[PDB]
DNA sequence: TACCCCCCCTTCGGTGCTTTGCACCGAAGGGGGGG
C-alpha cells in the first residue's frame, strides 16, 4: 500500500484519450456494475474524455496507447533454464491482484477516466497497459530490494506476477524463510497463497518443465497428417525449432525448402522423400524425452560442433561428459558462395554469443578440423578472424578445404584466354578461348547476362584443359568468386566450375585488365564480340 | 554554474541497446559504479527514462584496476551542433613536427562540474545480468560524463585557466585537448622530456587535477608504392605489373603505359621469359620515378569527414589509408607486429586513429575488414583507449591488393 | 479490431561496386515460447 509512485506522462505535443462513449445493451451492464462498484469501494479507485466500456462475462484501449510516453523495456531477455545453477530447495508464489495494489501518479490519475454508459478515476495503475509491465516491475524490485539485502544466501527471480525462489536451506528452514517473505509481500499490501495453495514441482514456466535437479521442455507435439499444408508445415518447423535446444540431432532444412516460391497459406504441396526422411528422423529423435542439466560454477564449459550436411551444424554444450546442459544447430546460409570453414567459424562466433549472454564466459571448443587447415585458411585470407580456444577431436566427417589455387604459375601447362560478351539487349553472349598452343574455342549462349557468358568461360577452359593450366581472366567478378574458394552457391553453373577445378591436380589463375590490347586477351576479343 | 545544452531543433535521444558482457566485467562494473553511486556521482533511475547506452569495462595500459567506458556516439552525433559550431576550436599545426608527444589523462578532472538539470535525462545507462536473470541496475551521471564530445566543451574554461600558468613559462611546448586525452609536445630530449612530464603532473596535482605513452611524429614515415625489381622478367610478372600501372594511373596522372603492352602482342605462355626493349624501359623508368613522387593535386578540407581503410597483407602486417575523395589520398600507412588476429586490429585501429587526431584533429571512420559479430564480440577485450571511433565493415576489395608487392 | 518480449525461417527493398547485374544487409511476413 505505501508504495512510492513512478510519475508518467503522455506524449508531447498531443493530449490524452478522445475515444467516443460506448452504450450497448441492459444485459451486459449491471454484471459488471456491481464488481466495479465493490472495487471502488474498496479504495482503490476514486476532463471531457473518457473511456469506452468493454464487457466479458476488462478496458481496453489503443489511442492512449499510442498517445502516451515511451518507455524502456524492463525484461527484454528471459533466462534460459541451462544457466540457472542448481537450487536445492524451490517455490513458487503468484501474487494476486498484483496490478490492484500499485497505485498511480497524481498528473495521470485525471487522464485515466472510465465512464460506464458513473466514472471514475484510477488511482491505481491500471492492467494491459504499455507502461503497466516497466512500472509494475520497478515497484517490485524496490520492495524485493531489502529482502535481498538482509537475506544473501536465498535466490528470488520475478516473472510478471509470479516469484520463484530458491534456497540451500533445509526444508523445514526453506518453508521458515519463505514465510517471513509471504509476511513481507503482505506488509507491502500484496497478496499471497499460504502453503496450501502453493504448486509443487515440476514447474511449467514459459514452456520449461523445471525441477530442482533437471530441466526439459514440455510435451512436444507434432502434427500427424496424410498431407500437409503451408500452415501445418510452417507450425511443424517452428516446433522443430523450438525442441531442437534440448533433443539432440534434428534437421530441418528440407522441410524449409518447401515453403519457397509459394505465399499462398492455405495451399496444400505433396512432400519428398527427403522430407519424409527428415520427418521419420525427426519422430524417431523426439520420440523419448531427454532432460539438461544445471551448470556448476567451479567446472568448465566445453562446446562441441559437428557437421550435418548441405550446412547443418549441431552443438552440445556440457561441462561433465555425458551430462548436457544445452543443444542447438546452426543453418543459416550467409552469402551466395561458402565454404566449410567459414560456417564453421560463423557458428563457432554464434555458440560464443550465446554463452557469453547465457552463461558469461566462453567455452572450450572441440571443433572438427585439423590445426594445419584452420591456420592455412586464415593466414591467406583477406578478412580478420579468432577461434577463442580449441582442442581437437576426431569424429568424421572432417573439415577440409577441397581445392587449394597455387600462388605460382605452372611450368608445361597449357596457359588459356578466356572472355565473354553477351549483349545487354538482346540477350545472346559468346564464351570463347584461345591457348598458348594453338587451341581455339567459341560457343553461343541464349538468354545470358554479360557476366554468365564470362564466368562460364573459365568452365569452358577447365572442361577443355589438363590436370595442369593456368588461365587468364579479364573479369574481377569469376576471379573473387574462384579466389573465395566456395564449395556451394545459389547457382549450379559456380557448382559446376566448383566440380571441374575439384579434379584438377594443380590450377593457376591470374588478372588482366581488359578492353586495352594487352597480350592475347585482344584476340579473343573477335571471337566473342564479333 | 551550469552550462545549458540542447541537442539540434528537433533531435531524438539516444536510444542504443546494450549487448552482453562477461561475468568479470560485470562484477566490475558492478562494484565500480556502487563505489561511483556512495558518493554521488551516479544515482538510480526509474523505469520513466526511456533513453540507453551502452557501457563497457575496460583495463588502462600497464594497469590492473578496471575502468568504465561509455560509447556516446550516438549523444555525440545528436549534440554536434553544441560543440562543432559553438566552440569550434582551433587545430595547432605545430603539433605534427614536434619531436615526441606524450599523452596525459584528463577524465578525472571531469568529475567535480555538475552537469544541466534537462540535459541530465540523456545520459543514462544499464548494468545488464548474467542469464537475464534480474533486470539490469540502471544508472544516469550527475557529474559530466567522460566520453562526451560537449564535456570538453565545458571544461575548456577551466582547462584554459589551468594551463596559462604553464604555457606562459614555457612556451616551447604544445597543448592539446581531445576527450579524455592531453598531447604534450616537446623539442626537448627524451631525459628532460620526463622530468617536464613530472613537472606538468606536479602542476595538474596542485590544482585539483589528480592524475597517475610517447609518440614520434617525427618517425612516422609515409609509404611509398614502389614496384619491384629483377634482371629477368615473365609474361606472369609483366601482365602484373602493367595491370597495376593501369589502375595506378587514376591515383598519378603521369603513369603511362604503352610501351609495356608492346611486349605482350600474342598468345605466350606465363612461364616464358621476355627481354626488355629501350622505350619499355624508359616508361618503366618514368613510372617508377613518378611513384618515386607524392600524391599530387590532395590537400586536407576541414569541412568533409576521413575515411581509413585497412587491409590485412599477411604475417602480422596490415596497410592503412586516410582520405576524404576517392582516389584522392592523405595518408598512406603499414603497421607491423614483430599474438592474435582481432588484437591485431584493434591495436592498428587505435594507431591509426590516434594519428589522425595528431595531424588532423578529427578521427576518420574506419572501413574494417572482420565479421561485424566477431567484431562487436571481441572489440571490447583488447581496447585500452578511452574513447571510440564510428566503424562500417567492408564486404569486399579490389582483389589485386596492390598497395603492398 | 491488444501489445510487448527473446528465438528460427523465407522474402522484399534499397544501396554499393562486386556495375544496369550481382551482392549484401536490414526490414517485413510467418511459426515457436508466452505474459
Ligand atoms: C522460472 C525460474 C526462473 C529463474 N530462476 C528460477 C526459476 N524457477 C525454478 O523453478 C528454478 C528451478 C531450478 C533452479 N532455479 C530455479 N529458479 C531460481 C530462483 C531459484
Amino acid at each position: 500500500s505505501p508504495i512510492e509512485t513512478v510519475p508518467v506522462k503522455l506524449k508531447p505535443g498531443m493530449d490524452g484519450p478522445k475515444v467516443k462513449q460506448w452504450p450497448l445493451t441492459e444485459e451486459k451492464i449491471k454484471a459488471l456494475v456491481e464488481i466495479c462498484t465493490e472495487m471502488e469501494k474498496e479504495g482503490k479507485i476514486s476532463n471531457p474524455y473518457n473511456t469506452p466500456v468493454f464487457a466479458c462475462k476488462l478496458v481496453d484501449f489503443r489511442e492512449l496507447n499510442k498517445r502516451t510516453q515511451d518507455f524502456w523495456e524492463v525484461q527484454l531477455g528471459i533466462p534460459h533454464p541451462a544457466g540457472l545453477k542448481k537450487k536445492k530447495s524451490v517455490t513458487v508464489l503468484d501474487v494476486g491482484d498484483a496490478y490492484f495494489s500499485v497505485p498511480l501518479d497524481e498528473d495521470f490519475r485525471k487522464y485515466t477516466a472510465f465512464t460506464i454508459p458513473i466514472r471514475y478515476q484510477y488511482n491505481v495503475l491500471p492492467q494491459g497497459w504499455k507502461g503497466s509491465p516497466a512500472i509494475f516491475q520497478s515497484s517490485m524490485t524496490k520492495i524485493l530490494e531489502p529482502f535481498k539485502k538482509q537475506n544473501p544466501d536465498i535466490v528470488i527471480y520475478q516473472y510478471i506476477d509470479d516469484l520463484y525462489v530458491g534456497s540451500d536451506l533445509e526444508i523445514g528452514q526453506h518453508r521458515t524463510k519463505i514465510e517471513e517473505l509471504r509476511q513481507h509481500l503482505l506488509r507491502w499490501g500484496l497478496t499471497t497463497p499460504d502453503k496450501k495453495h502453493q504448486k509443487e514441482p515440476p514447474f511449467l514456466w514459459m514452456g520449461y518443465e523445471l525441477h530442482p535437479d533437471k530441466w526439459t521442455v514440455q510435451p512436444i507435439v507434432l502434427p500427424e497428417k496424410d498431407s500437409w499444408t503451408v500452415n501445418d508445415i510452417q507450425k511443424l518447423v517452428g516446433k522443430l525449432n523450438w525442441a531442437s535446444q534440448i533433443y539432440p540431432g534434428i534437421k530441418v532444412r528440407q522441410l524449409s525448402k518447401l515453403l519457397r516460391g509459394t505465399k499462398a497459406l492455405t495451399e496444400v504441396i505433396p512432400l519428398t522423400e527427403e522430407a519424409e526422411l527428415e520427418l521419420a528422423e525427426n519422430r524417431e529423435i523426439l520420440k523419448e524425452p531427454v532432460h539438461g542439466v544445471y551448470y556448476d560454477p567451479s567446472k568448465d564449459l566445453i562446446a562441441e560442433i559437428q557437421k550435418q550436411g548441405q550446412g547443418q551444424w549441431t552443438y552440445q554444450i556440457y561441462q561433465e561428459p555425458f551430462k548436457n546442459l544445452k543443444t542447438g544447430k546452426y543453418a543459416r546460409m550467409r552469402g551466395a558462395h561458402t565454404n566449410d570453414v567459414k560456417q564453421l567459424t560463423e557458428a563457432v562466433q554464434k555458440i560464443t554469443t550465446e554463452s557469453i549472454v547465457i552463461w558469461g564466459k566462453t567455452p572450450k571448443f572441440k571443433l572438427p578440423i585439423q590445426k594445419e587447415t584452420w591456420e592455412t585458411w586464415w593466414t591467406e585470407y583477406w578478412q580478420a578472424t579468432w577461434i577463442p580456444e580449441w582442442e581437437f577431436v576426431n569424429t568424421p566427417p572432417l573439415v577440409k578445404l577441397w581445392y587449394q589455387l597455387e600462388k605460382e604459375p605452372i611450368v608445361g601447362a597449357e596457359t588459356f584466354y578466356v572472355d565473354g560478351a553477351a549483349n545487354r539487349e538482346t540477350k545472346l553472349g559468346k564464351a570463347g578461348y584461345v591457348t598458348n598452343k594453338g587451341r581455339q574455342k567459341v560457343v553461343p549462349l541464349t538468354n545470358t547476362t554479360n557476366q554468365k557468358t564470362e564466368l562460364q568461360a573459365i568452365y569452358l577452359a577447365l572442361q577443355d584443359s589438363g590436370l595442369e593450366v593456368n588461365i587468364v581472366t579479364n573479369s574481377q567478378y569469376a576471379l573473387g568468386i574462384i579466389q573465395a574458394q566456395p564449395d556451394k552457391s545459389e547457382s549450379e553453373l559456380v557448382n559446376q566450375i566448383i566440380e571441374q577445378l575439384i579434379k584438377k591436380e594443380k590450377v593457376y589463375l591470374a588478372w588482366v585488365p581488359a578492353h586495352k590490347g594487352i597480350g592475347g586477351n585482344e584476340q579473343v576479343d573477335k571471337l566473342v564480340s564479333a | 554554474e551550469t552550462v545549458p545544452v540542447k541537442l539540434k531543433p528537433g533531435m531524438d535521444g539516444p536510444k542504443v541497446k546494450q549487448w552482453p558482457l562477461t561475468e568479470e566485467k560485470i562484477k566490475a562494473l558492478v562494484e565500480i559504479c556502487t563505489e561511483m553511486e556512495k558518493e554521488g556521482k551516479i544515482s538510480k533511475i526509474g523505469p520513466e527514462n526511456p533513453y540507453n547506452t551502452p557501457v563497457f569495462a575496460i583495463k588502462k595500459k600497464d594497469s590492473t584496476k578496471w575502468r568504465k567506458l561509455v560509447d556516446f556516439r550516438e549523444l555525440n552525433k545528436r549534440t554536434q551542433d553544441f560543440w562543432e559550431v559553438q566552440l569550434g576550436i582551433p587545430h595547432p599545426a605545430g603539433l605534427k613536427k614536434k619531436k615526441s608527444v606524450t599523452v596525459l589523462d584528463v577524465g578525472d578532472a571531469y568529475f567535480s562540474v555538475p552537469l544541466d538539470e534537462d540535459f541530465r535525462k540523456y545520459t543514462a545507462f544499464t548494468i545488464p545480468s548474467i542469464n537475464n536473470k534480474t533486470p539490469g541496475i540502471r544508472y544516469q551521471y550527475n557529474v559530466l560524463p567522460q566520453g562526451w564530445k560537449g564535456s570538453p566543451a565545458i571544461f575548456q574554461s577551466s582547462m584554459t585557466k589551468i594551463l596559462e600558468p604553464f604555457k606562459k613559462q614555457n612556451p616551447d611546448i604544445v597543448i592539446y585537448q581531445y576527450m579524455d586525452d592531453l598531447y604534450v609536445g616537446s623539442d626537448l630530449e627524451i631525459g628532460q622530456h620526463r622530468t617536464k612530464i613530472e613537472e606538468l603532473r606536479q602542476h595538474l596535482l596542485r590544482w585539483g587535477l589528480t592524475t597517475p605513452y610517447e609518440l614520434h611524429p617525427d618517425k612516422w614515415t609515409v609509404q611509398p608504392i614502389v614496384l619491384p625489381e629483377k634482371d629477368s622478367w615473365t609474361v606472369n610478372d609483366i601482365q602484373k605489373l602493367v595491370g597495376k600501372l593501369n589502375w595506378a594511373s587514376q591515383i598519378y596522372p603521369g603513369i603511362k603505359v604503352r610501351q609495356l603492352s608492346k611486349l605482350l602482342r600474342g598468345t605466350k605462355a606465363l612461364t616464358e621469359v621476355i627481354p626488355l626493349t629501350e622505350e619499355a624501359e624508359l616508361e618503366l623508368a618514368e613510372n617508377r620515378e613518378i611513384l618515386k613522387e607524392p600524391v599530387h593535386g590532395v590537400y586536407y578540407d576541414p569541412s568533409k569527414d576521413l575515411i581509413a581503410e585497412i587491409q590485412k597483407q599477411g604475417q602480422g602486417q596490415w596497410t592503412y589509408q586516410i582520405y576524404q575523395e576517392p582516389f584522392k589520398n592523405l595518408k598512406t600507412g603499414k603497421y607491423a607486429r614483430m599474438t592474435n588476429d582481432v588484437k591485431q586490429l584493434t591495436e592498428a585501429v587505435q594507431k591509426i586513429t590516434t594519428e589522425s587526431i595528431v595531424i588532423w584533429g578529427k578521427t576518420p571512420k574506419f572501413k574494417l575488414p572482420i565479421q561485424k559479430e566477431t567484431w562487436e564480440t571481441w572489440w571490447t577485450e583488447y581496447w585500452q583507449a578511452t574513447w571510440i571511433p564510428e566503424w562500417e565493415f567492408v564486404n569486399t576489395p579490389p582483389l589485386v591488393k596492390l598497395w603492398y608487392q
